[PDB]
C-alpha cells in the first residue's frame, strides 16, 4: 500500500510505500476519522497517531467520509 | 460509538434520527434518507433488499436497494397513499386517500383501477391471487389477480373497517371494526365464521379496532384499538384475552410480531409516538423505542434486530438493538461502529 | 417399473415405507441392475448390512449376465457402500440407497444420484412429502397372505390406522380450548373384546405416531407392564356418548432405593434404575440416589390437531402436576392413588425443539451422553422437577455440577450444537435458578484468583487486543478459559454468548462465522466481548 | 392532480373520437395536499415567474376571529367533525377550507376578561364553550394556497346552522 | 353511481400473477378441526 | 487446544525445548511454586475427586475422566514425573482427543492396557494432590 501522511501546522506532507502487509493491517476494518497507533504500523515510528482522512484506491476510486460497506457503491453526488 | 438512549437494563441504537466533529465522524447508513417533510409508510421486502418508503408531498415510492445503500427512484405517484403491499420482484400494488388504486412495475404505473368507496386497507392472498381491500361501511372488496375480475363483495357491519389482515400457514381473514367485532371471513368459504367480540376493564368510549396481526404458527392473533390498548387471542377459550394499556395511549397502528429470528415469545407495539416491544405469556416491557417525533407507521427487517419506522420529520429512524440480533449482511460493520 | 423409470432417469425418487413387513429393502434394492449394468458405473449405497443378499436378485444378475465377475462391483462399475455421512458428504454418483435408515444425511446426498429411499411411519416420510416421487408400501409376496401373521398382529398391532375425523361441531377443535385431559389405570386394559380393545388400538396408534423406529416391543411388552397407564384428551364434551385418545404418553416407575442402590452397587449394578444411575454414579449421590425412580418412555402429542399439538406439552405437564398435585376412564382414582416420594423425572431424547419440549416442561436435563449411538444421536439428558418442592439443595447441586461438566467439556463431541449448547446452557441456568435461590455464589472478582489464572501479560494482551488493533490469533491463547470462567462467575445476547461458547468449544471464527453470520460480523462481535471482558477485569485491578 | 381541459371528456352534445394531444405545461395540476395536524411546515412551490405558492400541510396556529367583535387571534386545532365534500375527509382528520374545526378557546377567555373584567349577553350555546373551552370555528383561509389557516368563530346563528346539521 | 363499481373485466391484471396448488401449508380437515369452534 | 494437533512426541519436544530454554536461561528468576492448597481445591471440586478416586479403584470413564482431565494436564504440564506412556496420556488430555485416537496411532501397541496406565497415572496424580492438599 502507499501511505500519503500530512503533519498540517508545519506544512508537509509524503508518501511512503510501504509493503509487508501485515504491517498494513492495523488498519484494517476502521472507518474515516478513528485515529490509529504507529505501534502496530510501524516500529521506527512509535508514538505515532494519525486520523486517516480517506483514501483513492487502485481503480482511483475515492471514499467519502462514513457511510458503510468497504466495497465500492453507486451513489448520488453532485 | 453512536449514543444509546436509557432503557431497561438494554440498548438501543437510532441511526438518522432528528440530531443525527459529527460532521467529520458521520454515521449515515442511507443515503438520500429525507423525504418532503413527512413520512406515508415504509416496508422492507420478502427478499434480502429493495425496501420501498411511501411519499408525503409530491408522494413518491422511493425504492432503497440495501446493497447500494442510497436510492433507486421516486415514481411521483398521483395521489397520496395511505396504504400498499409488495407483490415479488418488482411488482407492488398500492392504494391512495382517494378510493384508486395504481399498479407499480419495473417500468411504474401499470395500472390505475378504483373501488366503489373510499377504502383504508390492502392485502394481498398468496393462494389464489386476490387482493382484499377494506373500506367504509358494508363493503369488504376483492380483485383477484387471476382474471383481472370483481368478487360478489364481503357484507359488513355499519360503519366499516380499519385494517384487514389474512393469516398465513392457513388463511383466516381477520378485519378490524368500528363496534369491537372482529369479524373473521373464511379465504375459503367467502363466508363469515366468527364474530369475536373485544372487552377491557375501563371502557373509556366506544373504542374502534385499528390492527389486526398474525404469525406463522396459525394460531394466535393479535389485536388493537383505538385506544393503546393490545390484545392477544387464541381459540383457547376465546372470550378473554391478555390487554396491554399503553402509558399515553391514543391509537396502536402497528402489532408485529418476531416470529422469524431469535429472543422468542416477544412482540412490537406501536402507537402515535412510541413504539414498544414486549414478551407473550407475562405482558412486560423489553424495551421501547422513543424517537424526537410522532410515527405515521413502522416496520422491522426480517432476520435481524432493525426496525424502520416511517413518522412526520424529514428523515426516518432507523432503530438497531444489539441484544435482539445483529445488524444484517449489507449493514455489516454497523456492529463495528456501535 | 421402477428399475426401468430409474434405468431410464437418474429425475428417479422412489421411497420404500414399510409398515410392517414384506416391503422394506429387498424389491428397490433390486430395482438397480438395468442402471447398473448398462447405464451406471458409480453405484454407492449406505447399509449396516443386509443390503447385497437383499439384492441378491441384483447381484445374481450382474454377476451372471452384466458383468465378468461382498465388496464393491467392477467391470473386468464400482458399488461403495459407506456411512451416511460419507454418503451426504461424497456422492457424485449415478444410485445411491440406504435402506432402515437419519435422513436430513440422505438429503445431503441428493445431487446426481437417483433417489432410493427406503425404511421399515416417521417423519422421513413427512420430509419426503414436503420437499417439493413415488411410495412402496404394498401386500406380501403370498396369494391371500398369512392367517398366523393376521392373528399375530391382532395380538400385536403391527399396523395403524387414523380414525379421527370430524363427525359433530364438538369433533375437531370445540372441546380443545379448556381441555383438562383424565388419566386411564386399568391393568387390564389389553383384555379381547371388540370396543375396548378397538379404542386402545386407536391409542396405539396415536402413541405409535411420531415416535421412535417400529421396534418388537412397541404394543407387545410394554402393553403388559406394571402400571403402564396413559391419558386421553378432549375431555370438555357433554353433546354426545363417546371418546378418544390425544395424548397416549408412557410412563413407568421402579426402586425409595436408599438400600437398593447402595446393595445393587455392591452387586455391580450400580446402574439399575435410570434416576439413580447417573445421578448416582455422577458425584457419588445420596438422597437423589436413595429415592426411588418414575420416568418416561414414549412422550406423544397431536400429528393430526393444531390446537391439540400446541397443548400437548401443556397438557403433558399437566398430567405430572395432576400426579404430584373392568373399564373405567377416571381421573378421580389417583386423586388417592397418586402419591410419591421423590420420584418424579424424566429424560427427553436430544433434539433442539425436545430440548424446548424439556424448557417448557421446564423439568430440567443434566447431561446427555459423552458421545453418539448407533440408534441415537445423542442419550437421552435425565429431566427433572417436582412439586412438593424439598429437593432444592439436589437439584442445584446436580445443576452445578452438570453445568460444569458442560462447560469443561470441551472436545467431548467435537462437532456438537451451538443451538443445543445455548439450550444446555439455559436448563442449567434455570434449574440453578429457580429452586428457592442459588445457594452457591459466583466468583466475585477474587483479585488474587485474577492474578493466579491469568499472569500480567496475558492481562495486558487481552488489554491491547481489545483497546487497540490486533489478531484474534494474537490474543487467542486465553480463548478457551475466559469463556469458561465468564460462564460460570456482565452480559452477552444469544450472538455473542454463542461465538463465546464457540471459541471454548474450539471452533474456528470463519468455521463458525461461515455458518450464522459472516466474518467481520462475528470478529465485531468477538472484539465488543474482548471489550467486555477487558471493561470488567480493568474494574477487578482499579479495585483491588 | 392531472388536468384541466374539456378534451378528455364529453361537452353538452356528447361527442366522441377523443385522442387529442401530448398535455401541456399549462394543464398542470398538483397533487391534493390535504393539510393536516403537526408541526407548521410550509411546501415553497413555484409556478408564474416568481410566483412562490405556500402549501402547507401541517399547520397549527390557526388565526381565528371573534365574530361579533371581529378579534383574530391565535389558537390551536383539534379536529373536523363535519366536511361533506367528502366525508371520508372528517374520518381522516385533515384541515381544508370553510371546515368546522374545534378550538380550545383559551387567549378569547383572555380577551374577555381582559376587556371586560368579569368571566362567564352572548348565547348560551357558546357560552357553554366559554365555560368548557373547546369551541368551533369554520376555517376561511387557504393552507393549499396561501399556506395559512384563518377563520372565524361560530356564534349563535352560524352555530345552530351546523349544530342542526351535525 | 356511473364509476361506482364497474363490474367489468380489465386487460393488465387478468395475467398479472399466477396462483398456486398447495398453498396452505396445512390441511383443509386442519381447517375443519381446527376451527371446529 | 484450538489449531495445535500435530503430534505427540513433537509435542513434547516443543515442551522440553521451552523448559530447556528456560532451565538454560534462568538461574532462579522465573521459578514457579507449585499447586497450592485452596486454589487446587477451588481448580478442582471435591467430587471430582471422589471421581477421581472412582477411577483410582474403579473404572476411569468419562463422568469422571473428562470434567476434571483439563486441570490435570494443565496441572501436569505446569509441575512429580511422568513416563513415555503418561507424557503422552498427558498430551493426549491436552489435545483433548478420545482414547482410540491418539494412543493407538503413536503406540499402536496395547490399547487398554496404555488406558489403564494413563488411569494408574491419574490416580497417582490425583492421590499426590488429595495427600497434599487435603
Amino acid at each position: 500500500m502507499k501511505l500519503n501522511i500530512s503533519y498540517p501546522v508545519n506544512g508537509s506532507q509524503k508518501t511512503f510505500e510501504i509493503d509487508d502487509e501485515h504491517r498494513i493491517r492495523v488498519f484494517f476494518d476502521k472507518r474515516i476519522g478513528q485515529e490509529v497507533d504507529g505501534e502496530a504500523v510501524g516500529d521506527e515510528f512509535k508514538g505515532y497517531v494519525f486520523k486517516i482522512s480517506g483514501g483513492n484506491d487502485k481503480q482511483g476510486f475515492p471514499m467519502k467520509q462514513g457511510v458503510l460497506l468497504p466495497t465500492r457503491i453507486k451513489l448520488l453526488l453532485t | 460509538v453512536l449514543k444509546s438512549t436509557s432503557a431497561n437494563d438494554v440498548s438501543v441504537y437510532q441511526v438518522s434520527g432528528t440530531n443525527v466533529l459529527e460532521y467529520q465522524n458521520r454515521v449515515e447508513l442511507i443515503q438520500d434518507f429525507e423525504f418532503s417533510e413527512a413520512s406515508n409508510k415504509i416496508k422492507v421486502s420478502r427478499d434480502g433488499q429493495y425496501c420501498m418508503a411511501t411519499g408525503t408531498y409530491k408522494p413518491q415510492i422511493h425504492v432503497y436497494d440495501f446493497a447500494n445503500l442510497s436510492l433507486k427512484f421516486d415514481r411521483h405517484t398521483d395521489a397520496e397513499n395511505v396504504d400498499f403491499t409488495i407483490l415479488s420482484w418488482t411488482k407492488s400494488v398500492h392504494l391512495q386517500n382517494d378510493r384508486s388504486i395504481q399498479f407499480q412495475n419495473k417500468g411504474g404505473l401499470h395500472y390505475t383501477t378504483r373501488i366503489p368507496k373510499f377504502g383504508r386497507s390492502l392485502v394481498y392472498n398468496k393462494v389464489n391471487c386476490d387482493l382484499y381491500v377494506g373500506a367504509s361501511g358494508n363493503e369488504l372488496y376483492r380483485l383477484n389477480l387471476e382474471k383481472g375480475r370483481f368478487l360478489n363483495p364481503f357484507k359488513l357491519d355499519t360503519e366499516g373497517v380499519n385494517h384487514v389482515s389474512i393469516n398465513e400457514v392457513n388463511g383466516l381473514l381477520a378485519a378490524g371494526t368500528e363496534t369491537n367485532v372482529v369479524e373473521f371471513w373464511d379465504p375459503r368459504s367467502r363466508s363469515r365464521v366468527s364474530k369475536l367480540y373485544l372487552e377491557n376493564n375501563i371502557d373509556n368510549r366506544p373504542f374502534q379496532v385499528t390492527t389486526t396481526s398474525f404469525r406463522n404458527d396459525g394460531l394466535t392473533f393479535a389485536c388493537g384499538t383505538s385506544n393503546g390498548y393490545s390484545y392477544i387471542y387464541d381459540l383457547r377459550t376465546s372470550e378473554p384475552s391478555i390487554i396491554k394499556d399503553q402509558g399515553y395511549g391514543f391509537d396502536i397502528k402497528k402489532i408485529i410480531w418476531l416470529d422469524n429470528v431469535g429472543t422468542e415469545n416477544k412482540i412490537v407495539t406501536c402507537d402515535k409516538r412510541i413504539a414498544k416491544i414486549w414478551d407473550r405469556l407475562d405482558g412486560k416491557a423489553y424495551a421501547s423505542m422513543e424517537p424526537s417525533v410522532d410515527i405515521n407507521d413502522i416496520e422491522h427487517v426480517p432476520g435481524t434486530g432493525m426496525f424502520f419506522t416511517a413518522n412526520e420529520s424529514i428523515p426516518m429512524h432507523t432503530y438497531y438493538i444489539p441484544s435482539l440480533g445483529p445488524s444484517p449482511r449489507w449493514c455489516s460493520f454497523l456492529d463495528s461502529i456501535t | 417399473s421402477f428399475i426401468d423409470a430409474i434405468s431410464e432417469k437418474t429425475v428417479a425418487l422412489t421411497a420404500g415405507r414399510g409398515r410392517g413387513k414384506s416391503a422394506a429393502l429387498g424389491i428397490s434394492i433390486a430395482a438397480a441392475v438395468s442402471h447398473g449394468y448398462s447405464n451406471i458405473f458409480v453405484t454407492s449405497p449406505s447399509p449396516e448390512n443386509l443390503k447385497t443378499l437383499f439384492e441378491f436378485i441384483f447381484k445374481g444378475f450382474d454377476a451372471l449376465g452384466y458383468q465378468e465377475h461382498i465388496v464393491r462391483v467392477d467391470i473386468k462399475q464400482y458399488i461403495v457402500p459407506q456411512d451416511h455421512q460419507v454418503l451426504g458428504q461424497a456422492e457424485l454418483v449415478v444410485i445411491d440407497e440406504a435402506a432402515a435408515i437419519i435422513v436430513k444425511n440422505l438429503l445431503g446426498p441428493y445431487l446426481v444420484f437417483m433417489a432410493s429411499t427406503i425404511n421399515g411411519l416417521s417423519l422421513k416420510l413427512i420430509q419426503q412429502l414436503r420437499n417439493q416421487e413415488i411410495s412402496l408400501d404394498e401386500p406380501i409376496r403370498y396369494a391371500p397372505g398369512d392367517p398366523i401373521e393376521k392373528w399375530l398382529n391382532k395380538l400385536l398391532c403391527l399396523d395403524v390406522t387414523l380414525i379421527k375425523n370430524p363427525r359433530f361441531a364438538t369433533r375437531g377443535t370445540p372441546h380443545p380450548s379448556q381441555c383438562n385431559l383424565f388419566v386411564v389405570n386399568r391393568d387390564t386394559l389389553f383384555s379381547y373384546h371388540p370396543v375396548s380393545e378397538n379404542f386402545l388400538e386407536k391409542m396405539m396408534a396415536l402413541y405409535v405416531s411420531s415416535h421412535y423406529k417400529n421396534s418388537p416391543n412397541d404394543l407387545q411388552l410394554m402393553s403388559d407392564a406394571p402400571a403402564h397407564k396413559l391419558f386421553v384428551l378432549l375431555p370438555p364434551i357433554d353433546p354426545k356418548d363417546g371418546g378418544r385418545i390425544p395424548d397416549p404418553l408412557c410412563v413407568i416407575q421402579i426402586a425409595g432405593e436408599i438400600s437398593k442402590e447402595s446393595v445393587r452397587n455392591s452387586l455391580s449394578r450400580g446402574q439399575r434404575a435410570g434416576g439413580d444411575l447417573i445421578p448416582w454414579l455422577i458425584s457419588q449421590q445420596f438422597q437423589d440416589e436413595e429415592f426411588a425412580s418414575l420416568s418416561g418412555a414414549r412422550i406423544v402429542r397431536i400429528a393430526t390437531n393444531p390446537e391439540y399439538a400446541s397443548m400437548g406439552y401443556g397438557s403433558r405437564a399437566i398430567e405430572l402436576l395432576r400426579d404430584y398435585f373392568l373399564l373405567l376412564k377416571l381421573s378421580e382414582q389417583p386423586p388417592h392413588y397418586l402419591h410419591y416420594l421423590g420420584v418424579s423425572y424424566g429424560l427427553t431424547q436430544s433434539l433442539h425443539k425436545f430440548w424446548k419440549n424439556n424448557s417448557f416442561v421446564p423439568v430440567y436435563l443434566r447431561q446427555t451422553a459423552n458421545d453418539l449411538t448407533g440408534e441415537h444421536t445423542c442419550v437421552m439428558l435425565n429431566v427433572l422437577e417436582g412439586r412438593e418442592s424439598n429437593w432444592l439443595v439436589e437439584f442445584a447441586k446436580d445443576f452445578r455440577k452438570r453445568f460444569l461438566s458442560l462447560l469443561s467439556y470441551d472436545f467431548h463431541k467435537f462437532t456438537a450444537v451451538q443451538a443445543l449448547s445455548v439450550i444446555e446452557s439455559s436448563k442449567k441456568a434455570q434449574d440453578l435458578s429457580d429452586d428457592e435461590k442459588h445457594d452457591n455464589k459466583e466468583l466475585t472478582r477474587t483479585h488474587l484468583d485474577d492474578i493466579f489464572s491469568p499472569f500480567d501479560l496475558k492481562r495486558l494482551d487481552s488489554y491491547s487486543n481489545n483497546l487497540l488493533d490486533y489478531h484474534v490469533i494474537g490474543d487467542m491463547i486465553p480463548m478457551l478459559a475466559l469463556l469458561y470462567f465468564g460462564d460460570k462467575m456482565s452480559s452477552v445476547q444469544s450472538a455473542i454468548l454463542l461465538a463465546i461458547g464457540l471459541q471454548r468449544k474450539n471452533i474456528d471464527t470463519i468455521a463458525k462465522e461461515l455458518n450464522l453470520p459472516s466474518n467481520q460480523t462475528i470478529a465485531m462481535f468477538a472484539k465488543i466481548m474482548r471489550k467486555m471482558s477487558q471493561y470488567f477485569r480493568q474494574l477487578l485491578s482499579q479495585s483491588i | 392532480g392531472i388536468s384541466r381541459d374539456s378534451r378528455h371528456k364529453r361537452s353538452a352534445t356528447g361527442a366522441k373520437r377523443a385522442q387529442f394531444r401530448k398535455k401541456r405545461k399549462f394543464e398542470l395540476g398538483r397533487q391534493p395536499a390535504n393539510t393536516k395536524i403537526g408541526a407548521k411546515r410550509i411546501h415553497s412551490v413555484r409556478t408564474r415567474g416568481g410566483n412562490k405558492k405556500y402549501r402547507a400541510l401541517r399547520i397549527e396556529t390557526g388565526n381565528f376571529s371573534w365574530a361579533s367583535e371581529g378579534i383574530s387571534k391565535k389558537t390551536r386545532i383539534a379536529g373536523v367533525v363535519y366536511h361533506p365534500s367528502n366525508n371520508e375527509l372528517v374520518r381522516t382528520n385533515t384541515l381544508t377550507k370553510a371546515a368546522i374545526v374545534q378550538i380550545d378557546a383559551t387567549p378569547f377567555r383572555q380577551w374577555f376578561e381582559a376587556h371586560y373584567g368579569q368571566t362567564l349577553k352572548i348565547e348560551s350555546s357558546v357560552e357553554s364553550q366559554f365555560s368548557a373551552g373547546r369551541l368551533y370555528a369554520c376555517i376561511s383561509s387557504r393552507p393549499g394556497q396561501s399556506g395559512r389557516c384563518d377563520g372565524y368563530i361560530l356564534e349563535g346563528e352560524e352555530l345552530a346552522f351546523y349544530l342542526r346539521r351535525l | 353511481k356511473g364509476r361506482k363499481l364497474n363490474y367489468s373485466v380489465q386487460d393488465p391484471i387478468a395475467n398479472y400473477e399466477a396462483p398456486i396448488t398447495s398453498g396452505y401449508k396445512w390441511s383443509d380437515d386442519q381447517i375443519d378441526e381446527f376451527f371446529a369452534g
